[PDB]
């Protein structure tokens, strides 16, 4: 479509589409977290989180 | 900023509409809207992109104004005396910059925007393709089906609302049906400039019986008048130039071709072949089709004529709720009374009276001798000035004595024709409370001198509409004076 070239050839958002599938907590649950874990090989430099 | 925006800009089939720095500014204040929505403060946003390469820069307006709080919103002199105030204070103009903005998780607030700002360059280009030629005057299509309206669709995307009166009185559309209607009320609207489509007056035939026409547009004969109404009258016509044209065979088309042409989608009704012509008595007697020539009567001053045909077609000659009014009211040129055949013989019963009987004392003369003269020629013994000796004083025996009635108001003008202005003289004087009233023109005191009432007094009970039957006002006029004079009673505290 014409707004993807005006989007992605100007502002520069290249990925340039989108897909949600963020992990949902679970329906109906209350909580707290207290612990995160990252796994990773060495094969992607990893974040500022990690 | 990379030698790729204009590209973008110049698509250039419908992204060209405005100019390629304006098509750029046009999604960069949706940008730059954004943008301030991810910015911590609401500081007001211009952001302008380069056509040339797409420099999308941004000078920020400052948005200053009198108050003295939030210095980001509003700026302000008066408080910043440490800063000599170089500018008043309440300066809105561009006192601002910002440098860039990514916004990746406002990614779907920017694809927002860019859908907002293309809506509007769709309803800018529908704007300038259609309400620049007034909509689109032409036969389409519609493609909704909604409750007493239809989008009617057009070139370049176009698509015009019908108002509504558009269609006829059991006129209905479907998906897929076309409702054909003239367009040329086109106003603004968002995503796409909804014009107003309606066929509700002569317009919508007076021209498209032109088309199939035979000698209209063959420069053969001129159009005089086609009057379409929904429903109640349509007659087309087109004038003969003194060349045996066919004035109402013209009209129809081909023996009815233009007659259902009219019929489908520009009122309903279908469009009768009346004739027209420049001849004083052929004026309304073809143009009163489908009927039969019966009425030849002309005014002198006005143009002004008298209906009188056969008792079979008293509803089409003019016809009593307008059946041929508009048959007789503009493709005719002069005004005529829908009425029965009493109209060509009582007629001349009392005008020639109301002139005869007036006079029988102000022309010197007994009563003997005067009516006979009206009896002989009705509407004869009244104003012989104008008129000259051929048709005022052709009549031998007392010619002399003739001109008696036209000389008598060389002196005497306040003698007998007095009584037209003089009913103020002892009863019915004009009021301070009524006639004099404010809100209406210098023409306002006819009813309180016609009337009787000394004062308003008698009146001040009524309501709004107590007198809209009178021609002396309007509806709601008629009660203004008796508020004014209740008002100016109540609360008369102050003088």
């Amino acid at each position: 479509t014409p707004e993807e070239k005006l989007l992605r050839a100007i502002f520069g958002e290249k990925a340039s589409d989108v897909k949600d599938s963020s992990l949902r907590v679970p329906n109906g649950v209350s909580g707290t977290v207290i612990d995160v874990q990252v796994f990773t090989r060495d094969g992607v430099e990893k974040d500022k989180r990690a | 900023m990379n030698k790729e925006i204009l590209a973008v800009v110049e698509a250039v089939s419908n992204e060209k509409a405005l100019p390629r720095e304006k098509i750029f500014e046009a999604l960069e204040s949706a940008l730059a809207t954004a943008t301030k929505k991810k910015y911590e403060q609401e500081i007001d946003v211009r952001v302008q992109i380069d056509r040339k390469s797409g420099d999308f820069d941004t000078f920020r307006r400052w948005l200053v104004v009198d108050e003295v709080t939030q210095p980001t919103k509003e700026i302000t002199l008066e408080a910043a005396r440490y800063e000599d105030e170089s500018l008043n204070l309440g300066d809105y103009v561009e006192d601002q910059i910002e440098s860039v903005t990514f916004d990746r998780i406002t990614t779907q607030t920017a694809k927002q925007v860019i859908v907002q700002k293309v809506r509007e360059a769709e309803r800018a280009m529908v704007v300038d393709q259609f309400r620049e030629h007034e909509g689109e005057i032409i036969t389409g299509v519609v493609k909704k089906v909604n409750r007493d309206n239809i989008s009617l669709d057009l070139g370049n995307n176009a698509e015009a609302v019908i108002l509504r009166e558009d269609m006829l009185p059991r006129e209905n559309f479907r998906p897929g049906d076309r409702v054909r209607g003239v367009l040329y009320s086109v106003r603004p609207e968002a995503r796409g400039a909804q014009l107003f489509v309606t066929r509700s007056k002569p317009e919508m035939l007076i021209e498209l019986f032109r088309i199939e026409v035979p000698e209209i547009g063959e420069e053969v004969i001129e159009i005089k008048a086609a009057a379409r109404d929904p429903g109640s009258r349509a007659k087309i016509a087109v004038k003969t130039n003194d060349k045996r044209i066919d004035p109402v065979g013209a009209c129809v088309g081909m023996r009815g071709a233009r007659v259902q042409a009219v019929s489908t989608e520009l009122g309903g009704e279908r469009i009768d072949i009346v004739l027209w012509d420049d001849n004083p008595a052929q004026f309304v007697i073809n143009a009163m089709a489908p009927a039969d020539v019966a009425s030849i009567v002309v005014d002198e001053d006005k143009h002004t004529m008298d209906i009188a045909v056969e008792a079979g077609n008293l509803a089409q000659a003019i016809g009593r709720n307008g059946q041929n009014v508009r048959l007789a009211s503009q493709l005719s040129g002069w005004e005529l009374n829908v009425m029965t055949v009493d109209d060509l013989q009582a007629k001349h019963q009392a005008e020639a009276h109301a002139a005869i009987d007036t006079f029988t004392k102000y022309l010197d003369i007994d009563e003997d001798f005067a009516t006979v003269l009206v009896e002989e020629g009705f509407s004869t013994l009244e104003e012989l000035a104008y008129v000259p000796m051929k048709e005022l004083l052709e009549i031998e025996g007392l010619d002399e004595p003739t001109v008696e009635a036209l000389r008598e108001r060389a002196k005497n003008a306040l003698a007998t024709i007095a009584q037209a202005q003089e009913e103020s003289l002892g009863d019915n004087k004009p009021a301070d409370d009524l006639l004099n009233l404010e809100g209406v023109d210098r023409d306002l005191a006819f009813k309180l001198a016609a009337r009787g009432v000394c004062t308003l007094e008698d009146l001040a009970e009524q309501g709004i509409d107590d007198l809209a039957d009178i021609e002396g006002l309007t509806d709601e006029k008629a009660g203004a004076l008796i508020m004014a004079a209740r008002n100016i009673c109540w609360f008369g505290d102050e003088a």
